[PDB]
């Protein structure tokens, strides 16, 4: 219930 | 009501939403599986989120508890003895390497000249792979940060100069994988003598600005001038307690003969965030033996 809640991710690979 | 947090590692960047019963443990360990860390000890959640003040967020308290998306950094916050003997993940090393380089790049960790140049190459070695005649010719180095400002600031070198120096050690670390090259940076950064440490800006009785450190293996003053140098050390083994209340802090040293060094912090939280690192590193530090 309170766990949050990914929206957006970026990854750099460089 | 939902708030609205970024959390950035050093190569990613993650948005999330919580509501204000969320725990810094339950941000904390979404942020950990989605990346996959699993030495999660050395880390922690940053944010210059006080009224001014750098500070760490705490697990098992609400993030809904000091404020300034909400932005936080996930940093490491304890660094090991020995980098080569303890990070076990490759992902804990990366994130190590990247951390420090940028401490380093940005003037934050003091570095000579040289040693400079020859993180540089090792750097280059590992986001370049092998250096080639070949692929790698002319200027495969400009549009490349690899040495810091001071350091070119304090030299007489134009930058094509800088990545001539940085060049000729790049081929010598042909053969080396690059997991293998963020290690052997990280063996070089790991002797310089303004790493691993947290400074914090405190005043001797007396007024005199100071800076005290809190590191693995203790607690050093410094002259406010000379980070580098510690004028006094306090390992572990040599403290026979700390203490503060609110903004005075003592040491007392385990030699009854020798006296206490008294200094101030310009408020309570400071103290308090001088002792937790404290408390994390001996804790660490009496873990490894």
């Amino acid at each position: 219930d309170s766990e949050p809640v990914l929206k957006g991710v970026k990854l750099h690979y460089t | 009501k939902p708030i609205n947090v970024r959390v950035t590692t050093m190569d990613a960047e993650l948005e999330f939403a919580i509501q204000p019963n969320t725990t810094g443990k339950q941000l904390f360990d979404q942020v950990v599986k989605t990346i996959g860390l699993r030495e999660v000890w050395y880390f922690g959640l940053h944010y210059v989120d006080n009224k001014g003040f750098p500070t760490w967020l705490k697990l098992d308290k609400k993030v809904s508890a000091q404020e300034v998306p909400l932005q936080f950094k996930f940093r490491a916050k304890f660094y090991p003895e020995d980098v080569a003997e303890e990070l076990i993940q490759d992902i804990t090393q990366k994130l190590f390497f990247l951390q420090v380089k940028e401490g380093i790049l940005s003037d934050e960790i003091y570095c000579p000249p040289e040693t400079a140049v020859l993180l540089g190459s090792y750097a280059v070695q590992a986001k370049f792979g092998d250096y080639n005649k070949e692929v790698h010719k002319s200027g495969y180095l400009s549009s490349e940060r690899l040495i810091p400002q001071r350091v070119m600031d304090q030299h007489k070198l134009t930058r094509d100069q800088w990545e001539d120096r940085i060049q000729v050690w790049h081929a010598e670390h042909r053969g080396m994988l690059k997991d293998n090259a963020m290690l052997e940076y990280l063996k070089i950064a790991q002797d310089l003598e303004m790493y691993g440490i947290n400074y914090f800006e405190i005043k001797n009785k007396k007024g005199t600005d100071l800076w005290l450190g809190v590191d693995a293996l203790g607690l050093n003053i410094y002259e406010k001038d000379d980070k580098l140098t510690p004028k006094i050390g306090f390992p572990w083994s040599e403290i026979r307690n700390i203490s503060f209340n609110d903004k005075k802090f003592v040491i007392k040293p385990i030699d009854k003969k020798a006296p206490d060094f008294v200094f101030y912090a310009p408020r309570l939280r400071i103290n308090k965030r001088i002792l937790q690192l404290c408390m994390g590193n001996h804790e660490l530090y009496m873990r490894r033996r």
